[PDB]
C-alpha cells in the first residue's frame, strides 16, 4: 500500500499500523570519508533510541504500553481528538517542552520496576 | 607551547614549588620543576625591520 | 495451619519438648519455622528462626530442630521463668506467606 | 545465585585516539571539535587511583 | 534496643473503616520489611500483611485482601494499616512487627525481629 | 647545591629556545644559572631565519621576517634541570626532548576504559 | 544527583541504583581516519556487550537474574559483604580469575533453557 | 568441541545447538578507509538482521516459535526428513523461493498480535 512516510498526513490512529515502514528505513579519499560519516552516524542515531527504548523496558517493541500516568498539563485533550483528528506532525509540535520530562519519568518508573522483580524472586 | 629549558605559560602549582622526575636519584633523568608562582620575562627584537 | 494443643509441663531443672506438626508443602519442604514466647498481656519475642538458629539475647536453655512434617522447641534448664505460652510458625511458600499454630501453656513443676 | 548487571561503575587502565576540541592557526583550525561551554567534571568520593605520568601515553 | 509504637482507634462499627499506625525507632527503618499479626482477644497470632523496605510490594491474607490496605513511609519512619468495612471477626489485638520478608541483595529473614506493644480494635 | 649554565651541545640545546611574535629567538641563560645556593638581568639573543623543528633532518622551514618591533611578555612557569653527578651537587637547565614540555600539564590526566558488565552473588533466581 | 561514575566509590549495593548512568554513556584525511576508527570502535564494544547479554537470555535487562548456582570457590563470601561493604572494582579484582568460566555456564544454562522452552510448545 | 561452520556438514537438528557459535562469529589512508568500510559493512549487516528478528517478535532468541502455520506448498516433507535427513545448506536451497513470503507473513502477524496486546491492557 502506502511506502515510507505514506501516512505522514494520517490522523494518528491511521497511522500506527505503518511503525515498521518507517523502522525499516533508519538502516578520492575525501570523498570516501564523508561516505563514512554519513554511515557511522546512521548507526549511531539508531543504536541511542534503541538504548533509550531499552532502559525504559521497552526493548523489542514498536507499541509499549508503560506504567506512567498522563499529566494533563501536557495535554488537555481526550482519546478522540488525538487518536482520531491529530497527525502525529501535529502531535509532536504540541508536546515538544513535555518530552525530557516524560523521558526522565519513564526511566525511573523502569528502575523501579525492574527492582521489585529482583526482590519477588 | 614549545621551548627549552624554560618552560613559558604554562600553569602553576597550587600551594608550593615542586620537583618533579622519573628518579630523582638517576643523573641520567631531567627534573621537571613547577613553579607556584610566575617569574615575569620581558623580550624583545629592537629592530625596525622592513620586508620586501 | 500449624498444631500442637496440649500443655507442657515439668519441674524446674526438668527439660521439656513441644512440638509443631504441619505438611509437605509447608515447613517439610521449607527450613524457616520460627519460634515465639509470650507472657499473657506481653508483645511476643522470638526464641528460634529459621530452624535452629537463637537470635542474640536468647538464652542456650532453648534449641530446636526439625524432621519430616514436624519442628520441635526444646527447652532445658526449665525455669519458672519459662512460664509463657509458646507458638511456631513457618513460611508456607508465596501466596500464602506465615501459618501459625496454637499456642502452648508451659507451666512450670 | 549468579545475577548479572550492566552499567556497572568499573574500569580498567587503558590507551586509546583522544579528539580535539577548541573554543589561521598551525596546529588546531577546523579539524578540531568545538569545545562544551558547560563541560562536567564529577568528584569520585573514596577513590583511590594509581597515576604515572611517566608512562602517560 | 528498638521501638515499634501502635496508635489508633479501638472502638468501630461493622461496615466502617480503622486506621492504626506505627511510629518505629532505634534502627534504620528503611532498612526493614514489616508487617502486621493479628492476635484474637482468646487465641492465637494470625499473619494479616506484608510490606517491602521500600513500600513498592505489599502482601495480605485473603480474609482482608480486598478489604485492608498497608502503606509505608519511610522518611517519618512510619507504618500504616488502613481497615475497610470491619467485620465482627477482626476484633484482635494488632502488632507491628519488623521482619518478615527480605531486601534479595541481603540475607533473608522468614521471621518476625521485633515486635511492637498491640494496638487493640473492637468491632461492634 | 649549586647551579650552572648549560653544557656544550647545538645551540637549540645550550640556549633557551622560543619562538615569539612570528621569529625564533636563542638566549643566553647563563646569567640566569649561575650561583651557589641562591635591576634585572639582561639576557643576549641569537635570531635565526632557517629551522629545524624538533630533532628532525631533511626538513627545514624559512621563517619569513616580521615588520616592525617585537615586543613580548610571558611568564616563566618552570624549569627543566639536569643534574651533574660528594658534598655538592649541580644543576644545569637541560631539555632538547619535547615531550617533556607536555609531559608537565598532561601529569594530572589519566584515561580509563570503562568495563560495564559485571557478575555478583544475589538471592534469587530467575 | 551523581553523574557519570559517580557511585564509583560507592559500595555495590548503593550503586546499581545508577546503572542507567553509565550504561547511556556508552553511546587533513588522515585526522578524520583517526577519528572513524574511534566511533567505530565504541560502536563494536557496544554490540559485542549487547550480544553477550542476548545469547545468555539478559537482552534489554540492566538486572539480570539467571539460573546459574555460585560457586563458593569463586567467592566465599556472604551477602552482607559483598553488597555491604565492597565497592565494584574491589569485586572486579577479586573475581578476575573467574569471569570466563562464568560466562560459559550462563550460555550454557541458556542454551538448555531456550530448547526446554520449545518442547514444551 | 566444533568450533565456527563445525556443524555445516550435520543435520539440522544436530545443528541447531551451535546457534551461539556462529552468531559470535558476526560480531596510506586509502588503506585505512578500505578497512573502515569493511567493519562499517560489519556492524550494518548485524543490525540488519536484528531489526528483522525485533519485528517479528523474536528480539533477544536464538530460537523463536512464531503463529504463522506452514504451507505445504514451501515444502512438502515431514519434521523427519527434515530435522533429521538434512542439513542447513540444503534446506536453504530448497525454499529459497519462499523467502520474502514467509517474511512479509511473520511481519504482519507480529503487528496483528502487538496491537491485540495493547487491547487487552
Ligand atoms: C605567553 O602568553 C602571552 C599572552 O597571551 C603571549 O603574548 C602575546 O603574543 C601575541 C603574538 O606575539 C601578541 O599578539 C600581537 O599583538 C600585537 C599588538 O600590536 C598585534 O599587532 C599582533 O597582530 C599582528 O600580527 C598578527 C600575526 O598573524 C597578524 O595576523 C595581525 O593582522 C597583525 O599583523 C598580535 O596581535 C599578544 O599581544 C601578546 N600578548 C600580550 C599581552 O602582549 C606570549 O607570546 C606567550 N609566550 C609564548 C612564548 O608563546
Ligand atoms: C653566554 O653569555 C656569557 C656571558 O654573558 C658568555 O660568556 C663568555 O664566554 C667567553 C667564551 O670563551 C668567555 O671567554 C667569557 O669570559 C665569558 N664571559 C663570562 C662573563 O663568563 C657566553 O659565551 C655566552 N654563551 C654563548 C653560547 O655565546
Ligand atoms: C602570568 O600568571 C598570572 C598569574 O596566574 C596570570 O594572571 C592571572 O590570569 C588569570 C586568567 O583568568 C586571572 O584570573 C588572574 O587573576 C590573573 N592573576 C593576576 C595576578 O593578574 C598572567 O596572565 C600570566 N601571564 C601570562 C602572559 O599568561
Ligand atoms: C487525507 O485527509 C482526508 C480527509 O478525510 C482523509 O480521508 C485521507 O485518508 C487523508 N489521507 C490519508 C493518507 O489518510
Ligand atoms: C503534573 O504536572 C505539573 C506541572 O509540571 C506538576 O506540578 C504535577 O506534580 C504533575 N502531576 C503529578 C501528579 O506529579
Ligand atoms: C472530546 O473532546 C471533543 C472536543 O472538545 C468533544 O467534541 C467530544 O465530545 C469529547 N468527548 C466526548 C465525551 O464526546
Ligand atoms: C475531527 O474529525 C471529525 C470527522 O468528521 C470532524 O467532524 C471534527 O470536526 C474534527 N475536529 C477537529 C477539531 O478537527
Ligand atoms: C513551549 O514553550 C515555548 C516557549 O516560547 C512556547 O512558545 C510554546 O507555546 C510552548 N508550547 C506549549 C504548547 O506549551
Ligand atoms: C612520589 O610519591 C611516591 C609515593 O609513594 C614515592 O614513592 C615516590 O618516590 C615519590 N617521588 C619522588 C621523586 O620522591
Ligand atoms: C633509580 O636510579 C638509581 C641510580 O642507579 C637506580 O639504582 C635505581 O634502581 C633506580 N630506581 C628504580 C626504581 O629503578
Ligand atoms: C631591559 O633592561 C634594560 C636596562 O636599561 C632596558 O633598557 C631594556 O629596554 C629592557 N628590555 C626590555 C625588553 O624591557
Ligand atoms: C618603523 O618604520 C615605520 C615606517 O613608516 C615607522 O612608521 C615606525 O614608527 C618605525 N618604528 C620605529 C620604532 O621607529
Ligand atoms: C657556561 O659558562 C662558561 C663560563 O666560562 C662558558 O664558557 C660556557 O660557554 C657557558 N655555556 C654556554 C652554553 O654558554
Ligand atoms: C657568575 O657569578 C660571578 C660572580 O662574581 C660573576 O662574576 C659572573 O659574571 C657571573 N656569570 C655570568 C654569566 O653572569
Ligand atoms: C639571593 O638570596 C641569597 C640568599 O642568601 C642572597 O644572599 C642574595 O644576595 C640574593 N640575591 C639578590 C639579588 O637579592
Ligand atoms: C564514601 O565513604 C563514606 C564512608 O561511610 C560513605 O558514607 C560515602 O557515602 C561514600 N561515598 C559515596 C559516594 O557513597
Ligand atoms: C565449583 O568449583 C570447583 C572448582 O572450579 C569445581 O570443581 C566444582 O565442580 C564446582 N561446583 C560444581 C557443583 O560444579
Ligand atoms: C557475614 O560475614 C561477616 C564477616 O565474616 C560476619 O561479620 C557476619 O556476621 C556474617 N553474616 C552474619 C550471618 O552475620
Ligand atoms: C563493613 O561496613 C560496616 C559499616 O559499619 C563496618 O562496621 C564493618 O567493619 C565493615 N567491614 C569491613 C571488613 O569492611
Ligand atoms: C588469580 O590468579 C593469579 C595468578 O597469579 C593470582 O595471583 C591471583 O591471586 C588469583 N586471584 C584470586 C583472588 O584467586
Ligand atoms: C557426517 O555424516 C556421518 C554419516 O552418518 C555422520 O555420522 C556425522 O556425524 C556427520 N558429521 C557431523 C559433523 O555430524
Ligand atoms: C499456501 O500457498 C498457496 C500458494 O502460495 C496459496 O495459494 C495459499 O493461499 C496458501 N495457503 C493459505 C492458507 O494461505
Ligand atoms: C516421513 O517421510 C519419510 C520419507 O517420505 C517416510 O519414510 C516416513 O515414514 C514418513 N514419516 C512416517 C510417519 O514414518
Ligand atoms: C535419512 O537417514 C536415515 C538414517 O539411517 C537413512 O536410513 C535414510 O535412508 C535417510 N533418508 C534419506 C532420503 O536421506
Ligand atoms: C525456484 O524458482 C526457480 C526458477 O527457475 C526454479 O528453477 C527452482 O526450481 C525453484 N525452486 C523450488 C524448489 O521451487
Amino acid at each position: 500500500f502506502l511506502g515510507f512516510l505514506g501516512a505522514a498526513g494520517s490522523t494518528m490512529g491511521a497511522a500506527s499500523m505503518t511503525l515498521t515502514v518507517q523502522a525499516r528505513n533508519l538502516l578520492l579519499t575525501v570523498w570516501g570519508i564523508k561516505q563514512l560519516q554519513a554511515r557511522v552516524l546512521a548507526v549511531e542515531r539508531y543504536l541511542r533510541d534503541q538504548q533509550l527504548l531499552g532502559i525504559w523496558g521497552c526493548s523489542g517493541k514498536l507499541i509499549c504500553c508503560t506504567n506512567v500516568p498522563w499529566n494533563s498539563s501536557w495535554s488537555n485533550r481526550n482519546l478522540s481528538e488525538i487518536w482520531d483528528n491529530m497527525t502525529w506532525l501535529q502531535w509532536d509540535k504540541e508536546i515538544s517542552n513535555y518530552t525530557q520530562i516524560i523521558y526522565g519519568l519513564l526511566e525511573e518508573s523502569q528502575n523501579q520496576q525492574e527492582k521489585n522483580e529482583q526482590d519477588l524472586l | 607551547v614549545v621551548s627549552t629549558q624554560l618552560l613559558l605559560n604554562g600553569s602553576l602549582a597550587e600551594e608550593e614549588v615542586m620537583i618533579r622526575s622519573e628518579n630523582i636519584t638517576n643523573n641520567a633523568k631531567n627534573i621537571l620543576v613547577q613553579f607556584n608562582t610566575p617569574v615575569q620575562i620581558n623580550c624583545t627584537r629592537p629592530n625596525n625591520n622592513t620586508r620586501k | 495451619a500449624l498444631t500442637q494443643p496440649p500443655s507442657v509441663s515439668g519441674s524446674p531443672g526438668q527439660s521439656v519438648t513441644i512440638s509443631c506438626t504441619g505438611t509437605s508443602s509447608d515447613i517439610g519442604s521449607y527450613n524457616y519455622v520460627s519460634w515465639y514466647q509470650q507472657h499473657p498481656g506481653k508483645a511476643p519475642k522470638l526464641m528460634i528462626y529459621d530452624v535452629t538458629q537463637r537470635p542474640s539475647g536468647v538464652s542456650d536453655r532453648f534449641s530446636g530442630s526439625k524432621s519430616g512434617n514436624t519442628a520441635s522447641l526444646t527447652i532445658s534448664g526449665l525455669q519458672a521463668d519459662d512460664e509463657a505460652d509458646y507458638y511456631c510458625s513457618a513460611y508456607a511458600g508465596r501466596q500464602t506467606f506465615y501459618i501459625f499454630g496454637g499456642g502452648t501453656r508451659l507451666t512450670v513443676l | 545465585w549468579v545475577t548479572v548487571y550492566y552499567g556497572v561503575p568499573v574500569w580498567k587502565d587503558a590507551e586509546t585516539t583522544l579528539f580535539c576540541a577548541s573554543d589561521h592557526n598551525v596546529w588546531a583550525t577546523h579539524a578540531c571539535v568545538p569545545t562544551d561551554p558547560n563541560p562536567q567534571e564529577i568528584h569520585l568520593e573514596n577513590v583511590t587511583e594509581e597515576f604515572n605520568m611517566w608512562k602517560n601515553n | 534496643e528498638v521501638q515499634l509504637v501502635e496508635t489508633g482507634g479501638g472502638l468501630v462499627q461493622p461496615g466502617g473503616s480503622l486506621k492504626l499506625s506505627c511510629r518505629a525507632s532505634g534502627y534504620t527503618f528503611s532498612s526493614f520489611a514489616m508487617s502486621w499479626v493479628r492476635q484474637a482477644p482468646g487465641k492465637g497470632l494470625e499473619w494479616v500483611s506484608l510490606i517491602n523496605d521500600r513500600g513498592g510490594l505489599t502482601f495480605y491474607v485473603d480474609s482482608v485482601k480486598g478489604r485492608f490496605t498497608i502503606s509505608r513511609d519511610n522518611s517519618k519512619n512510619t507504618l500504616s494499616l488502613q481497615m475497610h468495612s470491619l467485620r465482627d471477626g477482626d476484633t484482635a489485638v494488632y502488632y507491628c512487627a519488623t521482619g518478615g520478608m527480605s531486601s534479595a541483595l541481603q540475607s533473608s529473614k522468614y521471621y518476625f525481629d521485633f515486635w511492637g506493644q498491640g494496638a487493640l480494635v473492637t468491632v461492634s | 647545591i649549586r647551579f650552572a649554565n648549560s653544557s656544550g651541545g647545538d645551540l637549540e640545546v645550550t640556549t633557551h629556545s622560543f619562538n615569539c611574535g612570528g621569529e625564533f629567538f636563542y638566549c643566553n641563560t647563563s646569567g640566569l644559572f649561575n650561583s651557589t645556593w641562591i635591576d634585572s638581568i639582561t639576557l643576549p639573543c641569537r635570531i635565526k631565519q632557517i629551522i629545524n623543528m624538533w630533532q628532525r633532518i631533511g626538513q627545514a622551514m624559512y621563517a619569513p621576517p616580521i615588520q616592525g618591533v617585537i615586543r613580548c611578555v610571558s611568564n616563566i612557569t618552570g624549569l627543566i634541570l639536569t643534574r651533574d653527578g660528594s658534598t655538592t651537587e649541580t644543576f644545569r637547565p637541560g631539555g632538547g626532548d619535547m615531550r617533556d614540555n607536555w609531559r608537565s600539564e598532561l601529569y594530572k590526566y589519566k584515561v580509563v576504559k570503562i568495563e560495564p558488565l559485571g557478575v555478583a552473588p544475589t538471592r534469587c533466581k530467575r
